[PDB]
RNA sequence: GCGGGGUGGAGCAGCCUGGUAGCUCGUCGGGCUCAUAACCCGAAGGUCGUCGGUUCAAAUCCGGCCCCCGCAACCA
RNA sequence: UUUCCGGUGGCCAUAGUGGAAGGGAAACACCCGGUCCCAUUCCGAACCCGGUCGUUAAGCCUUCCAACGCUGAUGGUACUGCACGAGGGAUCGUGUGGGAGAGUAAGACGCUGCCGGAAU
RNA sequence: GUCGCCUCCUAAAGGGUAACGGAGGCGCCCAAAGGUUCCCUCAGCCUGGUUGGUAAUCAGGUGGUGAGUGUAAGUGCACAAGGGGGCUUGACUGUGAGACUGACAGGUCGAGCAGGGACGAAAGUCGGGACUAGUGAUCUGACGGUGGCUUGUGGAUGCGCC
């Protein structure tokens, strides 16, 4: 008959942003898991070895541009 | 087999703190390293063992 | 030691004296001048063995006077037969003191001395001023040995000057002194193999 | 200029055997060069010369018969 | 037969035939044309036969353009098999026509006989299609 | 569908892998003979079915295609 | 206080690209040297050092030019959440909310903070 | 024919989402292709030039990403994460606030701290590699260290821990 050579494909990585805009977060919560710097970090944002952008600090968690960078910041909480 | 598993272990205290891997054709001989010595508690020279 | 040379004067007092007169600028610091002299040769037959640059470092070093830069492939060919990273060739950058001596050399001893020279065509520059020729031989450079010479060799000679237009860069190379300006076997020659290689079909 | 790495490059006369000599500090570790002619002293442009080409075919013939 | 020289993927899902026509709804071209008044699929036989029609009633005068190219591949399973198996291999090449899309274009020949070539035309296409013009 | 094969004029090597395409016969030129066959001495001869890709580089690696084979194409 | 200019940020083309004209008081710069720290996978080109003569030609600065690029509504259309409807069928329509892309008028030859400079 | 892992599409603008659906990869590699510090900008195109040709090396002009990235693809990266030089071993030991992601086993990120180092004038960065595949639970056995235990005591032997 016939056969497919294709069938393989890679489990769910479950990327995106963990929190958004005005959420409130604690240091070092996860903020967003991606894959090359889609968004830099900001004030108070760390980036981990597989570009996961975290937390540095408490604060709420605002998306900005830093220059000509997509940048993800923690507002210091009021 | 062309990329073994090298153990280094501390010339000094001859502690086999470490395992790491070569190339056995891009570095045929016994690798030296400074890495750190928990028994010795400082940096010591480490050597792959024989 | 500390003397300005020869063709360093000459070129102050009497070409920047006559380019200030003959093109008219109106601004002192307009008057173009030699930037620097690139002395290029490359040995492309060295993909196989060594000697052939080492060779080819003795002969310009003696030439010029300073140690050359040697250039790795960029990129491996096949059919020239080269890895990447070879060196395939070897250049040196004169200026200053070194640039004015090495063409007051060239000029007054080593070109006189070509077989059957006939000059140098006048239609050899880059359109920017800059003018670049090639020597075929390379032991007419008598500042170096006669019998110990691997084998012959030729070289890129490269005079790069702070010449806005072609025809200035020509009247400043004229005024320093550069066999060409005669008519057809410069210009000649030129448009022929010019014409003859220009086409172009690898497909 | 590094040191260690560059050639003799001292002063350098030169006796062009032709009643011409200038000074430049070339590689020369003797020193002077002995020029087979210089450019003022060469056939190509100090005129010594002027061979053209010899194109008179029919010249030739009221040469060998005019 | 139109068929693409080359195409990135040859097993493609089938070509949306939703909506009115995305661009090309007016004469680009020439003079007359034909403008689908219906979607559908127009496969390259189909195109060939209408060219033909037209070239050949107009003779040697006029000149025809084919606007759309059947550049989709459609596979075909392989006859007689139960279904699965992975997809088929490409068999036809379609055009995706959507209502308004002018097809075919004509110049260079009079009204009555260029609206009766497009006639000869339209009645090989597989969808409705009107003859269209620039207001004569 | 699975697996193999396509290289001078013919029949066959070169395919783990890239870089140097070989043997036998035949073709062609010269000897030997009265002449032919045989034999003796020299030479040419395939850019590798085709399209495309990999790669610095493809007979060799990968895919499509064409041709030739072999096998399978079953249970009611 | 103002004007002009040099640094250093912010917005990141409404700022760019290209063309034209003009300017240097301090300053910037090219420029002039290489002795000295230092430097070139060769080269005092660059980096660095020593000068500020020369020069506004260029950088830089000012004015001008919508020319390329950039920015860009309103209205309409596509699509669409929800609720329905029509065709033999591809598919299409309406109600009620949302509403582009493109295109059009147009904007635009940058804006703004701090420090220093020379003058007022 | 397929079975685990990775990338894309299908997947309907979070995540997730099946088929014998559509495309490809992985079972490594690198003592530098790791760390750090400083420096650099490509491909293409045009012109001129010994050998030299479309294309080697050289010069000028142009050119912002179209080159490049050890290896698929995507997301990234010209501020370079791309190219080069110097010095090095952090391809550390003891840790992990706080999160991500799975039915679970598990998989992933991680600030701060101490020890002892590398680099840098410093600020600082360094718990392998631009990122995401390059992998196998438990059992049983083995080697090195340690010396917790040892059936009357001391050894031995065996075991435990790392
Ligand atoms: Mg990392
Ligand atoms: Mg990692
Ligand atoms: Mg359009
Ligand atoms: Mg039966
Ligand atoms: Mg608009
Ligand atoms: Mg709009
Ligand atoms: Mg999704
Ligand atoms: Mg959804
Ligand atoms: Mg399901
Ligand atoms: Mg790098
Ligand atoms: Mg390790
Ligand atoms: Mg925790
Ligand atoms: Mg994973
Ligand atoms: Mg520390
Ligand atoms: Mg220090
Ligand atoms: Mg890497
Ligand atoms: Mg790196
Ligand atoms: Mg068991
Ligand atoms: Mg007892
Ligand atoms: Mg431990
Ligand atoms: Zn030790
Ligand atoms: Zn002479």
């Amino acid at each position: 008959a016939s056969s497919s050579r294709n069938g393989r494909d890679s489990n769910a990585q479950r990327l995106g942003v963990k929190r958004f805009g005005g959420q409130l977060v604690n240091a070092g919560e996860i903020i967003v898991r991606q894959r090359g710097t889609h968004f830099h970090p900001g004030d108070g944002v760390g980036r981990g070895g597989d570009d996961t952008l975290f937390a540095l600090r408490d604060g709420n968690v605002e998306f900005g541009t830093r220059r000509g960078r997509r940048v993800v910041n923690v507002t210091p909480v009021e | 087999d062309v990329r073994p598993k090298i153990t280094l272990a501390c010339t000094e205290c001859k502690e086999r703190n470490y395992i790491t891997k070569k190339n056995r054709r891009n570095n045929p001989d016994r690798m030296e390293m400074a890495k750190f010595c928990p028994r010795c508690r400082k940096h010591t020279a480490h050597r792959e063992t024989r | 030691a500390h003397e300005m040379p020869r063709l360093k004067k000459q070129y102050r007092e009497q070409i920047r004296a006559a380019m200030q007169e003959e093109f008219g600028y109106r601004n002192p610091m307009l008057i173009p001048g030699l930037e620097k002299i690139v002395v290029n040769m490359g040995v492309g037959d060295a993909a196989h063995d060594s000697k052939v640059m080492d060779g080819a470092i003795r002969d310009i070093t003696a030439i010029t006077g300073q140690k050359p830069q040697v250039t790795k492939a960029r990129k491996s060919i096949a059919q020239f037969k080269l890895r990447e990273g070879q060196p395939i060739g070897c250049h040196v950058t004169l200026r200053g003191d070194r640039m004015w001596e090495f063409a007051d050399r060239l000029l007054t001893l080593a070109l006189p001395r070509i077989r059957d020279f006939r000059g140098l065509n006048s239609n050899q520059f880059d359109g920017k001023g800059n003018y670049t020729f090639g020597l075929s031989e390379q032991v007419m450079f008598l500042e170096i040995d006669q019998d110990k010479i691997d084998r012959i060799r030729g070289m890129d000679i490269t005079f790069v000057t702070t010449a806005q237009t072609n025809e200035e860069g020509k009247a400043l190379l004229k005024h320093l002194g550069f066999p060409f300006k005669a008519k057809d076997d410069p210009k000649k020659a030129k448009t022929k193999r010019g014409p003859a290689y220009y086409a172009k079909k690898k497909k | 200029m590094k040191q260690g790495i560059h050639p003799d490059y001292r002063e350098t006369t030169v006796v062009c055997t032709c009643g011409n000599t200038f000074t430049t500090r070339s590689t020369s570790q003797s020193g002077t060069l002995n020029a087979d002619v210089c450019s003022k002293c060469h056939p190509f442009y100090t005129g010594k010369q002027k061979i053209l080409d010899a194109g008179g075919r029919v010249a030739r013939f009221e040469r060998r018969y005019g | 037969m139109l068929i693409p020289r080359r195409v990135k993927y040859r097993k493609q899902h089938h070509p949306k035939r939703t909506g009115a026509a995305k661009g090309g709804t007016q004469l680009a071209f020439g003079d007359y044309g034909i403008q689908a008044t219906e979607g559908g699929y127009l496969t390259n036989r189909q195109i060939e036969a209408a060219r033909i029609a037209m070239t050949r009633y107009i003779k040697r005068g006029g000149k025809v353009w084919i606007n759309v190219y059947p550049d989709r591949p459609m596979t075909k399973h392989p006859a007689e098999s139960r279904m699965g198996s992975g997809k088929g291999t490409p068999e036809w090449w379609i055009a995706n026509i959507k209502p308004g899309r002018v097809l075919f274009e004509l110049s260079g020949v009079p009204e009555d006989v260029a609206r009766e070539a497009m006639r000869l035309a339209i009645h090989k296409l597989p969808m409705k299609a009107r003859f269209i013009s620039r207001e004569g």
